[PDB]
């Protein structure tokens, strides 16, 4: 009799995934995302498209999925499929194809305080224009632009992750389990919040 | 010697065979650098393995120098 | 929010996404259409095909989707899914080899 | 809206089944008239024969 | 047709399509697998692939889909969506893509005896080894293997 | 089969597939994984990608899906669909451009 069922059926009962979890008016959902490059697959100079396999880590808080561990035998962490929850529609806008969304809709780790850790992997065909001038001795500045195509800034506040109180203003790359592409070498990998 | 080793599940305090009496501890954070923290490798060694720019090694000569950072020797 | 949950439950309770939003079948629903061009992806001069990335802005009123904010905590906007409400079937007549209508069921502002 | 009442009296009230041919007896035929309008001829790739 | 609605309501009250029809525990279902070739499209030898447009011709007996036509205005045969009846997972195993199942889910033909005939269609991409010794003066074998993915001899014949 | 129909109804009655198969949340699910390689489709040396046709055999126990054969006519095996029961989120980490998880349900054996 997994105590996680009692809990999940209590939470998802009286839960609408269409509804932003704003506790009240005036409340902006602080959505914290972080990118992890797994493979650089291609930069088709003809199509002018960069192909990447990334694990993007979305983090946010849903006040509706909070509970008291004492009532559930100490359970502080539950996995709920993302198809059942409200998610911020964080997408790749600078895509050439129409794949705005992620590839694998992984489960969302839900903590007792309402914290949500979603680590969905994605395969993105971005658009980055080429600078042919010095081809083939060229370096390209290819961007991945992430924004919510549903919610605005009065609703969600996109921000970068804060690990150890310092902002993660860069793409994370495992120095041991990262295979360099074969034609393209990564020199810089910054990340900044931009406003139009 | 009595070293802590990650070559078991769960972690164990096992004594090293003859030839290795240096308890080492490698650490480095991979793609899960945030949700989990740095990796933790522990065990036995005859000589302190090499170090790379991203690693964080600590080898000793005593018993149980290399506990998980969330424990004590 | 409890308010927005209650609101979205009471707005879609007796709502049929199959009927136009009109008080009488004779009247029309005016849809303000707008195209936002983002990038020109390709031009096949052989197949005579132009490939573009666009946003099809559409505005219209749904008389069945009204509410008083005073009774719902001051709410004046929500972000309903698009498969939940009536939508116009805007089709690209001069479509070549792609999709005629919209297939990305993005949320809408109400 | 009159359409809301009608589309109910047709599909739900009268228990319309969409997996049943529109025939009173299962011995009549449903005549389907189909035409075809060519909007545009995109290709005749000779290599793929399509 | 009102008799068709009534008959369908009757048949599918407690009928579950996840369940293999065995009127007695231990029985096997007999599935007849034929193939109608409509076009051999391509036999790309660079990737060892074979593309065809075929109709599978499947036939089996479901003891649950029986009725007396005298009680239903002489209805001796029904056309029923394939998703509503139990069907065996007859698939192309030797595909080169990952498309085991058929493409077009035409509706099955159910007779009052329980005889279910399904003639679905598929653009199948099968893997065949190319013998590069006498190319282009070559002859290729290029089979198409068919079986139920999940049901075995203890279950279907 | 009527026995198997009643069984499939009684198994999935109050069964939730979002919850791990464990009598107690402290226990673990032991999934015996196996890989059956069928054919090597390609080795892209440029993009460094290897296509393989594999069968990802997975075995585990769901104590919520147990029954007494004597109460169901001697049945000891059925072929439930995968989408109807809990499945482990096995993922290919070093996936380049394909699917990270399994996308073919392919009814399982119980
Ligand atoms: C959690 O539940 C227990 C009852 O098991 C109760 O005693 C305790 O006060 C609760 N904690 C909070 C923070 O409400």
């Amino acid at each position: 009799e997994n105590e996680e069922g009692r809990l999940i059926e209590k939470l998802l009962g009286d839960y609408d995934k269409r509804i932003i979890p704003a506790k009240t008016l005036d409340h902006i959902i602080d959505v914290t995302l972080k990118l992890t490059l797994t493979n650089l697959i291609s930069l088709n100079e003809k199509e002018e498209a960069l192909t990447t396999n990334v694990w993007i880590e979305i983090q946010w808080n849903d006040y509706r999925l909070s509970w008291n561990t004492s009532e559930y035998e100490g359970i502080d962490l539950v996995r709920i499929p993302s198809e059942l929850l409200w998610l911020p529609d964080v997408v790749l806008e600078n895509n050439v194809d129409g794949q705005f969304e992620v590839a694998y809709y992984a489960n969302v780790l839900v903590y007792n305080d309402g914290s949500m850790y979603w680590l969905p992997p994605a395969i993105y065909r971005s658009t980055c224009p080429i600078a042919v001038t010095y081809f083939p001795f060229d370096w390209q500045n290819c961007s991945l632009v992430f924004r919510s195509q549903t919610y605005n800034a009065h609703e969600v506040n996109l921000q970068l992750s804060a690990e150890e109180g310092e902002a993660v203003e860069w793409i994370h790359i495992d120095p041991e389990d990262f295979t360099e592409n074969g034609e393209w070498t990564i020199r810089h990998r910054p990340a900044k919040k931009n406003y139009n | 010697i009595v070293c802590h080793t990650t070559a078991t599940s769960p972690i164990s305090a096992v004594t090293c065979p003859p030839g290795e009496n240096l308890c080492y501890r490698k650490m480095w954070c991979d793609a899960f650098c945030s949700s989990r923290g740095k990796v933790v490798e522990l065990g036995c060694a005859a000589t302190c393995p090499s170090k790379k720019p991203y690693e964080e090694v600590t080898c000793c000569s005593t018993d149980k120098c290399n506990p998980h950072p969330k424990q004590r020797p | 929010s409890e308010h927005e949950t209650r609101l979205v439950a009471n707005l879609l309770e007796n709502y049929n996404k199959v009927i136009r939003p009109v008080e009488h079948h004779t009247h029309f629903v005016d849809i303000t259409v707008g195209l936002q061009l983002i990038q020109l992806i390709s031009v096949d001069e052989v197949n005579q095909i132009v490939e573009t990335n666009v946003r099809l802005r559409q505005q219209w009123i749904d008389v069945r989707l009204r509410w008083n904010p005073a009774d719902y905590g001051g709410i004046k906007k929500i972000r309903l899914p698009s498969d939940d409400v009536w939508l116009p079937d805007l089709v690209l007549y001069n479509n070549a080899d792609g999709d005629f209508a919209i297939v990305h069921m993005t949320k809408l502002l109400l | 809206n009159e359409e809301e009442r009608l589309i109910n009296d047709l599909l739900i009230v009268n228990k319309y089944n969409k997996h049943v041919r529109p025939v009173k007896h299962n011995n009549e035929v449903v005549n389907i008239a189909l035409s075809l309008t060519l909007s545009n001829l995109i290709s005749l790739k000779e290599t793929d024969e399509t | 047709s009102v008799m068709e609605d009534t008959l369908l309501s009757v048949l599918f009250e407690t009928y579950n399509p996840k369940v293999r029809p065995a009127q007695t525990v231990g029985d096997k279902v007999t599935v007849r697998v034929g193939l109608t070739l409509t076009n051999l499209l391509i036999l790309n030898e660079k990737i060892e692939e074979m593309t065809t447009n075929v109709f599978l011709n499947l036939a089996w007996t479901d003891y649950r889909l029986q009725w007396d036509p005298a009680a239903y205005e002489g209805i001796k045969d029904l056309r029923i969506p394939s998703s509503d009846v139990w069907q065996p997972d007859i698939v192309l195993m030797n595909n080169n893509d990952g498309s085991f199942e058929i493409t077009l889910h035409v509706n099955v033909l159910v007779q009052h005896t329980g005889a279910v005939s399904w003639q679905p269609s598929a653009i199948y991409r099968s893997s065949c080894t190319i013998k590069v010794m006498y190319f282009p003066f070559d002859w290729q074998n290029c089979t198409m293997v068919f079986k139920s993915y999940t049901y075995d001899t203890s279950e279907v014949t």
